[PDB]
């Protein structure tokens, strides 16, 4: 009965690689946001 | 121990979805960003075409120029009055465009129809029907078209606002002139205002042109000398030649407003011009009465509120006037407090009506 557990617990690594990688693609167009702004 | 799935869920769910919600933004953003790039290319009109592409071109920011055509263009379609967008540097064309000018809505007044149809001003009913007839149907009856029309008498009595309600009644596009604007200083302006007040209208057609109280820009001036009244005589003459001129009133008319009359160019008046001198006299005691269950009644009373003896004292009253008869017993009333008007709220009002004024 623990299967999903370590299930979805092998998602969040991958989830949170979303967020993770995301926050690169952030700053990547926030600095350009301040950049060109600025 | 089952507690995990949420944790992992929970973050995993809105994760999963705070994925573009954040990205979205960069894109759109960086469009934003990366439009900052693009940038802006000079307008103007062709005058005409020396050669395929040499070009005499007014910039639309000033003097004439000497240009060919650029790329992307038609030597074709590069034809007189074009609008074309044009270069900085190069000073070539940098894309043909399509063309409008002015604040449609501001330098030119642009409102479509009117907000209350003839009716509820009614009571003017003479007028009402008289203008509507010259005015709205020449257009569905091809068997002159009319040349202008002029109000006048006190203004927004439903008076001003007759012009919305004539323009309700057409469909076509109502276009409000103040004066001034038009020659403000501003050193010149002036059919280029009118016209485009004519043309886009023109192309806009059914319009309505509703010119304000026109004495500034209308009427005959002074000793006729020069206060930069040959601004105005101008502009009076502009619409002159755009009316004792070949231009007609395509679907676009012109509503010509004046609270006198007498103050106006005499060749103003002239048919070629002014087909219609149009009166706006104090309405009847019954016109009144009439107006007043109009404008009147419409606010909430009561039936104590009194109806003719009211009317009976309101006298000389125009269509605002009877609003006043209300309103001014709405003090009364919000002093009496009263949704509903009462009598009581109304005599007072009647006579402080009747008091300042005839």
């Amino acid at each position: 009965m623990a299967t999903l557990e370590e299930l979805d617990a092998q998602t969040l690594p991958g989830d949170d690689e979303l967020d993770q990688e995301i926050l690169n693609l952030s700053t990547q167009e926030l600095q350009t946001r301040a950049k060109l702004l600025d | 121990k089952l507690l995990e799935h949420r944790r992992y869920d929970d973050q995993l769910k809105q994760r999963r979805q705070n994925i573009r919600d954040l990205e979205k933004l960069y894109d759109k953003t960086e469009n934003d960003i990366k439009a900052l790039q693009s940038i802006g290319q000079l307008i103007g009109e062709v005058m005409k075409e020396l050669s395929e592409e040499k070009y005499i071109v007014k910039a639309s920011s000033g003097p004439r120029y000497i240009v060919g055509v650029r790329n992307s263009v038609d030597r074709s379609k590069l034809k007189k009055g074009v609008r074309v967008t044009l270069d900085i540097t190069t000073l070539t064309i940098m894309r043909i465009l399509p063309r409008e000018t002015d604040p449609l809505v501001y330098n030119m007044t642009s409102f479509e129809q009117g907000e209350i149809t003839f009716d509820g001003i009614g009571g003017l009913t003479e007028q009402i029907r008289e203008l509507r007839e010259v005015i709205e149907l020449p257009l569905k009856n091809p068997e002159k078209p009319p040349k202008g029309v002029l109000l006048y008498g006190p203004p927004g009595t439903g008076k001003t606002l007759l012009a919305k309600a004539v323009a309700a009644t057409i469909g076509a596009n109502f276009i409000f002139s103040p004066a001034s604007g038009i020659v403000d200083k501003y050193i010149g302006e002036s059919a280029r205002i009118i016209r485009e007040m004519f043309a886009y209208a023109k192309e806009h057609e059914p319009c309505i042109i509703f010119m304000d109280e026109v004495d500034a820009i209308g009427g005959r001036r002074f000793s006729e000398g020069t206060s930069a009244d040959r601004e105005i005589q101008r502009t009076l003459m502009e619409l002159l030649t755009q009316m004792d001129g070949f231009d007609n009133l395509g679907q676009t008319k012109i509503i010509m407003a004046t609270n006198r009359p007498d103050t106006l160019d005499p060749a103003l008046l002239r048919p070629g011009r002014l087909d219609r001198k149009v009166e706006i006299p104090l309405p009847n005691e019954a016109g009144r009465l009439e107006i007043f269950k109009i404008h009147t009644a419409k606010v909430k009373k009561t039936g104590e509120f009194d109806f003719e003896a009211a009317v009976k004292m309101s006298d000389g009253f125009n269509g605002a006037d009877i609003r006043n008869c209300a309103t001014e017993a709405g003090f009364f009333a919000i002093r009496d407090d009263r949704d509903h008007i009462n009598p009581d709220d109304l005599m007072k009002a009647v006579r402080k009506v009747a008091e300042v004024k005839k």
